[PDB]
C-alpha cells in the first residue's frame, strides 16, 4: 500500500555534474547508445534555426563540449533546455537499466513535472519500458530544443542583450520570498501603474512556490529596476533563466503549435496509461491521451500558464487518497531541493512506512567475461619496455644515469666516422647479432642500423613480457600487430619484426607532424580498444648517419636552440582484462589519451574529465620539447596553470607537491622517440619509487618563468621519496607539446595490487631450463643465469618454483637447450656452474636433432601393484582425478565394483578384491597414459607385457575406455565366479630355455607351461601347486634362482580355459578399429598395423596362449621400429618393462619410468621431462603448471645473452 | 590530423582503410586520402615491361599517380547536397601469413 | 480470450542463417551489446575445459569465424549447444526490443522448450525485461556450453572418432517412423538380448514424437548396426546432434551438479 | 487458466507450423482468425533515424 511519485526538476537545478557523470558511465548499453544518439538531434535541430541564433550558438562536436560552457554560462536557452532534458531522460533511463527496477504501473505509481518536467514527463508516461522510451526521448529532446528556440527568439526581440554582458547570458527570473502572491501581484500592479510600462514587458508573476514566496521574471533591465524598490525584509535573489515562460501576454496557440509541429502526424501515437499528474491545470490528473496531444499540453503549461507549486503536494495527496494508498515514497530524478518533498506530501493524508533501503540483493555475480566493460574504455596495461638509450645499453643503465644526474654530451663520436654541431650518441650502436636472426655474415651493413636495433629491443621486450607466440587467446599470431613510428632519417622496420617473429598482423609506419612515436602508441591503444588486434608492440627508432651549449636547456636563460639525441624504444601493450587473465608483469596502465594539432589550456581538462579524475590526484608531469624558448616556456606555464590552481583569495590550493620533469636535459631529444623516451623515464619512476634529482640549474635557474612554482609545484634537485599511498594509486602525465603543435596528453597509472594467491606450491622438486641459438650465446646464457641467482639466493622460499615457470612455461626454447633439475637455488646453481665449466673446458655444443625424439611407451602387469597407487598424482593433478571420477562413473553403472576409494583413501587396497585389483590397475594405467600424452609425449609404438595390454590397446585407439573397462572387467568377473582361489600358482626362474627342460622332470604342457618368455635369460612357469612345488625342487637342485608369484589365479594356464567361449562372445560386442600407432603384441608375438588380427578370437588367444617377449622384440627390431636412438618410457607403478625392452634392444638404450614405491613421483617425473627437453622434444610446460598456483608468476630474469658482433 | 602511413606496399589503401575508420569512429566528418608514386631520379638503365596477357617479360611496368579523394559518412553528405559519386559498403583484410 | 505462448527449438533447427542475420543487426543497442559479450564468456569458459576438448576446438575472434564451421559441420558439441542458445536468446532479444513487443506475462502467456530452451525457458521465464535478462542470458549460455561439453566428453569416453572423421563429427541420434513407441522399444530389448552389450553401449529412446513417430539414439557404429536391421515400411534418418542426451543410464546427479557448479550461490 | 485459444510463437523451433492446429484441436473450436498486428513504427526523430555511425 506504497505509492512512489517520480518528480522531474526544472532548469534551477544544475544538472552539469549529472552530465559528466553520464558522459562517464559505459558498462551499459541503453545509456550509452541514447548518450550517443541524443547529440545527433541536437545538432540536426540546432541547424534549422534563425540566423542571428546559429551565429550565436556553441560550435561543438560532441556533448563534451557542452559541460563546461554551461559551467561558465555562456549557454544560449536552446542549447541549455536541451540539455536538461538530455540529462533528466539519461538519468531516469540509468537508474531503470542498469539499476535494476521495476518500470512504473498505472496502479502504484504516477509522474509529475513542473517547467522541463512536463515534457520529460510525458515521454515517460506513455512508454511501458526502456526499450520503448528511447524514440519518445529523442522526441523530447527535439520538441525541448524547440521550446528554448522560440522562448530565447521571444526574449531578444523584446529586450536586447546589454553591452557588458560579455558572453553571459543574464538572468530573467528573481526568486521574491516574504510577501504572499496576492500582495506581491497587488504590488505590481501599483508599480506598472505608477511607471506606465509597455504592456508587452511588464514584470508577472512567473511562479507561485508557497503562501510566502513566488518567482517575478521580466527582460534584464526593467525586473532589475522592480527589484529595487523592495525593501530589505524582502529578501530576493536571482535564477539561472535566461529567457521569459509562463508569459500569457506574450505566447499564444500559435507559438504552442510551431513549437509541437516538429512531431510527424499518425495514429499509433503511443497513449498515456500511468497517471501524469498536472497542477497548474484545472483538472489535477490526466491520462488516456495521445503522444502529440499530452506533449502540446505540457508545452502550453510551461508557456502560457504560470506554475503553481504549492499544489503540488496536496495534488499528489488527493491522487493518492482516491487511489486508497496510505502513504507516498517520492524518488525525485535532478529535482533541486526535493528532501523537503516526502514529508509536505506525507503530512496531508495519514503517514506510515518504514525504509526498505537495505537491498541483500545487491547485484547478482556476472558470468566470467560479463563484468568487464565494452572494449572501448578499457584501461590498457604496459607488459615491459626496453630501450637503448646513449651511453647506458639497458634499462637498468639508463636509470642508474638518470637517478645520477650526468649530461651526455659528446665532442666526437667513438669510432663512428672521422671528426669535423655536437650531441648525445649512441656508444654502441654498430653492434649486432647475425646469427640470430638467420641472416649472411655481410648483409648486417644493407640493412639500416635503426632496423637492427628495434628488432633488438623488440625480441628483448618480448621474452621479458613472458609472452610466448600462440599459446593463449590473447597471444594468439594473428592477434599481434607492431605500430612502429618511423622519421625522416633516411615500410621494412614493421615488415621484417613481423617477419622474423612469426608474427602475423597489422603493421605500420606512422609518422606524423611531431608525435611519430606518441601518435602511432595512441592510435595503437586505439585499435585494442576497438579489437583490431589483442597485443601491441609499439616503440619509436632515432639513428644518425649522414651530416646552445647547454644540452637542449629546459626553460632557462639561454635555451635558443636543442641537441640532437639517439635512443630507441619498444613497449608491449595489452588490454588490462586480457593481461591480468594471462598473469603478466604489468608495470602500468594508460587510462586515456588525447590529441589537438591546433586549445592548450583545455586539453587537459578535457582529458581529466574523460578519466573522471581531480586535478590534485596528479603527482608528476613531463615534458617534450623542441628547443625553441618561446616553446618550453609556454608548455611550462599552461602545463602548471590548468594543473596549479590558484586561489582567489591567494593561497596554495593543490594539496601535494606537482613535481615537474624533462628527459631533454639528460639524454636530450630524439624529435620522434620523445614520447616513448618520457614514459620509459616514467615506468623507471614507479617501479624504483623516487622523483629524481632535476638537472638544468647550469648558468640559470628559471624563477623568472611564470608560473614555476609558487604553491605546491617543487622541482627541488634532490631525489624525494615518492611512496604509493597506502590501498590509493599514483597518477602520471606526459605532455607532449611541439612548435607545430599536436599537444597529446595522456595519462599513466600504477599497476592494480597484485593478486594474492600464495598457495603454495608442494611439489617437492623443480626444473630450471635454458635455451640459446648459439654456443657462445649459450654460455653467455649459463653466465648470466649463474649470477641473478648468486645475487637472488636468499630472496624467499617460493622463488624457485616461479623461477622454473619462468623459465619453461614462459618463453621460446630454441635448438641449443640445457636443464638443471634439484630442490633448492643451491643445487641449480651447482649443477649449471658444472655444466659451465664441462662446456668451456672445451667441448662444444651441438644442437639437438632435428625434429625430435621418438618414444616407444611400455605397459607393465599386474606384479608391481602397491598400496597407495598413485595417490599423490590423484590428489594434484585435475585431470588425473577426472579421469578416475568418470571411469568410477562408468563402473558403477556398469555393474562393476567401484574404484574411486581406491585413490581417495589409500587404505582399502589392504584387502581388495581381485576384480577390483586388476580394474584399478587398468584405469590407474589409462588415466596416467592419458595424461603423459597432454604433456606431449606421443608414443610412436607400444607394448603390454600382461594385463597391461588391454590399456596399450586403447593407447593404439584399437578400443575405447568403456570398451576396454567392459570386457576386463567382464573378464574378471567370469574369472571370480566359474572356479575358486587357492587351486594353482605361478614360479620365475632365470636361466635359459634348454636348461629349464633339461633339469625339469615332464615334458612342456603336461606338468608345467611357458607362461611367459620374459626374456633371453628369465622364464615364468605355472599350474599346480603340487606341479609347481615338484618344479621348484627338481630346479632347485641345480642351483637355479626361483621365487613364488603371490597371483592367486593363474592367467595364461589351464585355468583360464573353461571360460574361453564366454570370454569371446563379451569380445564379439567391443568395436575393434584399425590402429593409429604399431602394436606389438606379445600374444601373436608380431608387429600389427591391421585390425584384421584383433578379431575376437584375438582377446581369448591372448587370455590362454602364453606370453611371448623375445620374440616379438626380436621381429620389433627387424622391421626397424625400435633402435638404439629410441626413448624408452615405462607406464605402470614400477620399472618393469623397461628392462626386457632394454635386454632386447641393448643396454645403450636410454630409458625411463613414471611411478615407484619409494622414489618420490615428482622426482621420477622431473627427471623424464628433463632428459626429453635435452633429446629435442617441444614439451609442453603450461599444462605442468596450471595445477599450482602459487607457482603461477613471471620474474624478471637476465636479457638474452646476445654475441654482439661490429658492422659498418 | 595528418598521417603519412605506409605499411609494405598498400600504403594508400592502408590510409584509406584508416581513413574511414575514423570516420566510423567519429574522429572527423572528413577526410582526403590518396597516396604519390611520382619517380624523381629517372636511374633508367631489359627491353621490356609486360606482355600482353603472359608472364614472359621481367619487368612490373612501373607507372605514376597522385589520385586523392574525398570522403563523408553518406548521411552527412546527403544532408549537406554533394556530388555523391560511389560509396563503400564495408572493407576488411588481413595479412596472408603463409 | 487468448494465450500466447513461446516456445524453443533443439538443435535440429539449424541456427546459421540466424546467427548470421543476428550480426547483421546494427540499429538495436541490446543485441549488439550481447552480440559483443557473449563471446568473451565463450571464451572464458571455453578455457575451462580438458586439454584433449581444448585442442579440437577452432580459434576464433567473434562470431562470425564460427558460422562457416557450424554450417560445414566440423564443430564440436560444447561450442555447437552454446552456439544454438546464443541464436535462440538473440532472436527472442531482437523480437521482444526492435519488435515492441510487450514481455511475456504470467497472466496471459507461458514459455515451453525442448532438450535445449528448458534452458532458456528458464531465462525467460525469470526476468520482467529485455535489459533485466542480458546477465541471466550470458549466465545460460555458460551453463549450455559446460553441459554440452560434459556431454561431448562422456560420448568421448563411449566411443572415438573415425579415420575417415575429415573433422565432420558423426551423429548420434536417428529419427525412425512407422512403428508404434512401446513396439520399438520392445524390438530394442529384444536386439539387445540377442547380442552382449555393455549396458552403457545399447541403443534407447530419447524421444517419443507422437503415435507415428519416434526417435532413437545410440553409439554411432551401434546406430547403424541397429538401423540396419529396421527393415520397410520403417524409415530412418540421421538427425544433426553429436552427442548422446536424454540417456538415464549414462548420467547421473554428479553430472547436474557439475553443470550447475558455474552459477554461485547468493540469495538475489 | 480458462482461455479458449492458443496464438503460437516459435522461436528456433524446427518444424513449426504444424504446432498451431495441433493444440488448438484440444480447445473449443472458437478460434478467430483476426490474424492482424498493426505494426506501422512511429516516426523516427529527425536526424536520429539514421543508424548509429557504427559500420
Amino acid at each position: 500500500a506504497q505509492m512512489r511519485v517520480v518528480a522531474f526538476g526544472d532548469q534551477t537545478y544544475d544538472c552539469s555534474e549529472a552530465v559528466s557523470q553520464l558522459l562517464r558511465v559505459r558498462d551499459d548499453a541503453i545509456v550509452v547508445d541514447f548518450l550517443e544518439r541524443a547529440p545527433a538531434v541536437l545538432k540536426a535541430e540546432l541547424a534549422r534555426l534563425s540566423s542571428e541564433q546559429q551565429e550565436e550558438t556553441p560550435r561543438f562536436a560532441t556533448l563534451a563540449e557542452l559541460v563546461p560552457r554551461y559551467r561558465a554560462g555562456t549557454l544560449n536557452p536552446a542549447v541549455s533546455q536541451a540539455l536538461t532534458c538530455i540529462a533528466q531522460l539519461g538519468l531516469f533511463i540509468r537508474q531503470h537499466s542498469s539499476g535494476q527496477e521495476a518500470y512504473p504501473t498505472a496502479h502504484d505509481s504516477c509522474i509529475t513535472g513542473v517547467c522541463t518536467g512536463a515534457l520529460t514527463a510525458v515521454a515517460v508516461g506513455s512508454a511501458s519500458s526502456v526499450t520503448a522510451l528511447v524514440p519518445l526521448a529523442l522526441h523530447t529532446v527535439a520538441v525541448a530544443v524547440r521550446l528554448g528556440a522560440r522562448a530565447w527568439e521571444i526574449g531578444s526581440c523584446l529586450a536586447d542583450a546589454r553591452r557588458g554582458a560579455n558572453g553571459r547570458y543574464a538572468s530573467w527570473t528573481s526568486a521574491v520570498g516574504g510577501i504572499s502572491p496576492q500582495d506581491l501581484q497587488d504590488r505590481i500592479s501599483a508599480y506598472t501603474a505608477e511607471q506606465a510600462l509597455a504592456s508587452v514587458s511588464v514584470p508577472y508573476l512567473s511562479a507561485a512556490v508557497g503562501p510566502g514566496q513566488s518567482s517575478v521574471s521580466a527582460a534584464p533591465v526593467i525586473l532589475d529596476a522592480f527589484l529595487s524598490t523592495l525593501l530589505r525584509p524582502l529578501t530576493t535573489t536571482r535564477l539561472p533563466i535566461t529567457a521569459p515562460y509562463h508569459a500569457p501576454h506574450l505566447f499564444t496557440a500559435k507559438d504552442v503549435q510551431h513549437v509541437t509541429d516538429c512531431l510527424p502526424p499518425s495514429e499509433a501515437w503511443p497513449t498515456v496509461r500511468i497517471p501524469i499528474i498536472s497542477f497548474s491545470r484545472d483538472e489535477a490528473v490526466s491520462r488516456g491521451a495521445s503522444f502529440p496531444a499530452a506533449m502540446s499540453e505540457a508545452v502550453r503549461d510551461c508557456l502560457i500558464r504560470p506554475i503553481a507549486l504549492d499544489r503540488m503536494a496536496v495534488s499528489i495527496a488527493n491522487h493518492a487518497r482516491d487511489l486508497g494508498k496510505d502513504s507516498v515514497l517520492p524518488s525525485p530524478i535532478a529535482l533541486s531541493f526535493s528532501d523537503k518533498l516526502g514529508p509536505q506530501v506525507n503530512s496531508h493524508l495519514p503517514g506510515a512506512k518504514a525504509p526498505t533501503p537495505e537491498l541483500t540483493s545487491k547485484s547478482i555475480p556476472s558470468a566470467i567475461g560479463a563484468e568487464q566493460q565494452p572494449m572501448a574504455k578499457s584501461p590498457i596495461a604496459i607488459l615491459a619496455a626496453s630501450g637503448r638509450f646513449p651511453q647506458s645499453s639497458s634499462m637498468d643503465q639508463f636509470w642508474d644515469v638518470l637517478i645520477n644526474g650526468v649530461d651526455t654530451h659528446e665532442l666526437v663520436p667513438p669510432t663512428r666516422w672521422n671528426a669535423a654541431g655536437f650531441g648525445c650518441w649512441l656508444h654502441e650502436a654498430g653492434e649486432f647479432d647475425a646469427a640470430y636472426f638467420n641472416m649472411s655474415p655481410r648483409e648486417a651493413p644493407q640493412v639500416d642500423p635503426a632496423q637492427r636495433l628495434a628488432l633488438l629491443t623488440a625480441t628483448e621486450a618480448l621474452e621479458q613480457a613472458g609472452v610466448v607466440p600462440n599459446r593463449t587467446s590473447s597471444t594468439q599470431k594473428n592477434r599481434v600487430g607492431v605500430w612502429y613510428g618511423a622519421t625522416s632519417n633516411d615500410a621494412f622496420i614493421p615488415g621484417r619484426v613481423n617477419y622474423f617473429h612469426k608474427f602475423s598482423g597489422p603493421s605500420y609506419t606512422i609518422d606524423t607532424a611531431c608525435s611519430s612515436s606518441l601518435a602511432a602508441l595512441h592510435m595503437a591503444c586505439n585499435a585494442l580498444w576497438r579489437g583490431e588486434v589483442d597485443t601491441a608492440i609499439v616503440g619509436g627508432t632515432n639513428v644518425l648517419t649522414n651530416p646552445r651549449s647547454g644540452n637542449c636547456k629546459t626553460f632557462d636563460d639561454e635555451a635558443d636552440g636543442y641537441c640532437r639525441g639517439e635512443a630507441v624504444v619498444t613497449l608491449i601493450l595489452k588490454r588490462l582484462p586480457d593481461a591480468q587473465a594471462d598473469k603478466d608483469p604489468i608495470q602500468a596502465s594508460i587510462l586515456g589519451i588525447a590529441t589537438n594539432h591546433s586549445a592548450q589550456q583545455d586539453l587537459f581538462q578535457q582529458v581529466l574529465t574523460e578519466t573522471g579524475l581531480t586535478a590534485n590526484d596528479i603527482s608528476v608531469c613531463e615534458m617534450a620539447g623542441t628547443g625553441t624558448q618561446a616553446g618550453d616556456s609556454g608548455e611550462t606555464t599552461s602545463v602548471v596553470e590548468t594543473l596549479a590552481p590558484l586561489n582567489r583569495s591567494g593561497s596554495a590550493v593543490r594539496t601535494t607537491p606537482l613535481y615537474i620533469g624533462a628527459v631533454k636535459s639528460n639524454v636530450g631529444h630524439a624529435e620522434s622517440a620523445a614520447g616513448v623516451s618520457s614514459l620509459a623515464k616514467i615506468l623507471l619512476m614507479l617501479k624504483h619509487s623516487k622523483i629524481p634529482p632535476h638537472v638544468g640549474i647550469k648558468t640559470k635557474l628559471n624563477h623568472r618563468l611564470p608560473d614555476l612554482a609558487a604553491r605546491n609545484t617543487h622541482i627541488a634537485r634532490s631525489e624525494v621519496p615518492w611512496p604509493r599511498p597506502k590501498n590509493g594509486k599514483r597518477r602520471v602525465l606526459l605532455n607532449n607539446f611541439s612548435a607545430a603543435g599536436g599537444n597529446t596528453c595522456l595519462v599513466l597509472e600504477d599497476a592494480p595490487e597484485p593478486e594474492d594467491s600464495q598457495e603454495v606450491d608442494p611439489r617437492e622438486h623443480h626444473i630450471v631450463a635454458l635455451s640459446a641459438k648459439t654456443p657462445d650465446s649459450m654460455v653467455n646464457n649459463l653466465t648470466n643465469m649463474i649470477t641473478w641467482i648468486d645475487k637472488h639466493s636468499g630472496d624467499s622460499l617460493a622463488t624457485l618454483p616461479q623461477l622454473s615457470y619462468t623459465t619453461t612455461a614462459r618463453r621460446v626454447h630454441h635448438r641449443h637447450r640445457a636443464v638443471a633439475t634439484g630442490t633448492d637455488l643451491l643445487q641449480i646453481r651447482s649443477s649449471l656452474q658444472e655444466q659451465l665449466d664441462r662446456r668451456v673446458s672445451g667441448e662444444r655444443s651441438i644442437p639437438h636433432p632435428p625434429n625430435g625424439p621418438s618414444f616407444v611407451l611400455a605397459f607393465t602387469g599386474q606384479g608391481s601393484a602397491f598400496a597407495g597407487m598413485g595417490v599423490d598424482l590423484y590428489k594434484r593433478f585435475a585431470s588425473f582425478r577426472s579421469d578416475i571420477a568418470r571411469y568410477d562413473q562408468i563402473c558403477e553403472g556398469m555393474s562393476l565394483p567401484s574404484i574411486k576409494a581406491m585413490f581417495e583413501d589409500e587404505k582399502v587396497f589392504s584387502t581388495a578384491s581381485p576384480t577390483l585389483q586388476q580394474l584399478t590397475h587398468v584405469c590407474f594405467q589409462m588415466a596416467l597414459y592419458r595424461l603423459w600424452k597432454s604433456l606431449g609425449v606421443q608414443a610412436k609404438a607400444v607394448v603390454g607385457h600382461a594385463l597391461g595390454e588391454y590399456a596399450a590397446l586403447y593407447a593404439a585407439g584399437v578400443l575405447s575406455q568403456s570398451d576396454t573397462l567392459y570386457l576386463v572387467g567382464r573378464r574378471a568377473q567370469l574369472m571370480e565366479k566359474h572356479l575358486s582361489q587357492g587351486t594353482h600358482a605361478m614360479l620365475a626362474v632365470r636361466a635359459k630355455e634348454e636348461a629349464i627342460v633339461a633339469a625339469i622332470d615332464g615334458p612342456p604342457g603336461e606338468a608345467y607351461e611357458f607362461s611367459c618368455r620374459n626374456g633371453e635369460q628369465r622364464n615364468v612357469l605355472g599350474g599346480t601347486v603340487a606341479q609347481i612345488q615338484a618344479a621348484k625342487a627338481a630346479l632347485e637342485a641345480k642351483k637355479i634362482r626361483c621365487q613364488y608369484l603371490d597371483t592367486p589365479m593363474a592367467f595364461h594356464t589351464g585355468q583360464v580355459d573353461p571360460i574361453l567361449p564366454e570370454l569371446l562372445q563379451v569380445a564379439a560386442a567391443c568395436s575393434i578399429q584399425d590402429p593409429q600407432i604399431p602394436v606389438i603384441s606379445p600374444a601373436y608375438g608380431k608387429v600389427i598395423r591391421s585390425a584384421k588380427d584383433f578379431q575376437p578370437e584375438y582377446f581369448t588367444h591372448h587370455c590362454r596362449s602364453s606370453v611371448n617377449m623375445v620374440d616379438a622384440l626380436q621381429s620389433a627390431v627387424e622391421e626397424g621400429l625400435l633402435d638404439k636412438n629410441v626413448i624408452g618410457l615405462e607406464i605402470g607403478p614400477g620399472p618393469v618393462v623397461t628392462q626386457f625392452v632394454k635386454e632386447a634392444v641393448g643396454t645403450t638404450m636410454q630409458t625411463f619410468a613414471s611411478i615407484n614405491k619409494d622414489k618420490d613421483t615428482w622426482q621420477l617425473m622431473t627427471q623424464a621431462l628433463a632428459k626429453f627437453y635435452l633429446a629435442g622434444a617441444s614439451v609442453e610446460w603450461s599444462r605442468y603448471h596450471e595445477d599450482f598456483p602459487g607457482a603461477q608468476k613471471v620474474l624478471e630474469l637476465p636479457a638474452y645473452g646476445w654475441a654482439l658482433k661490429n658492422y659498418w | 590530423p595528418s598521417y603519412t602511413i605506409d605499411t609494405a606496399c598498400s600504403s594508400s589503401l592502408a590510409a584509406l582503410h584508416m581513413a574511414c575508420n575514423a570516420l566510423w569512429r567519429g574522429e572527423v566528418d572528413t577526410a582526403i586520402v590518396g597516396g604519390t608514386n611520382v619517380l624523381t631520379n629517372p636511374d633508367m638503365t631489359r627491353s621490356g615491361n609486360c606482355k600482353t596477357f603472359d608472364d614472359e617479360a621481367d619487368g612490373y611496368c612501373r607507372g605514376e599517380a597522385v589520385v586523392t579523394l574525398i570522403l563523408k559518412r553518406l548521411p552527412d553528405a546527403q544532408a549537406d547536397k554533394d556530388p555523391i559519386q560511389a560509396s563503400i559498403l564495408g572493407i576488411a583484410t588481413n595479412h596472408s601469413a603463409e
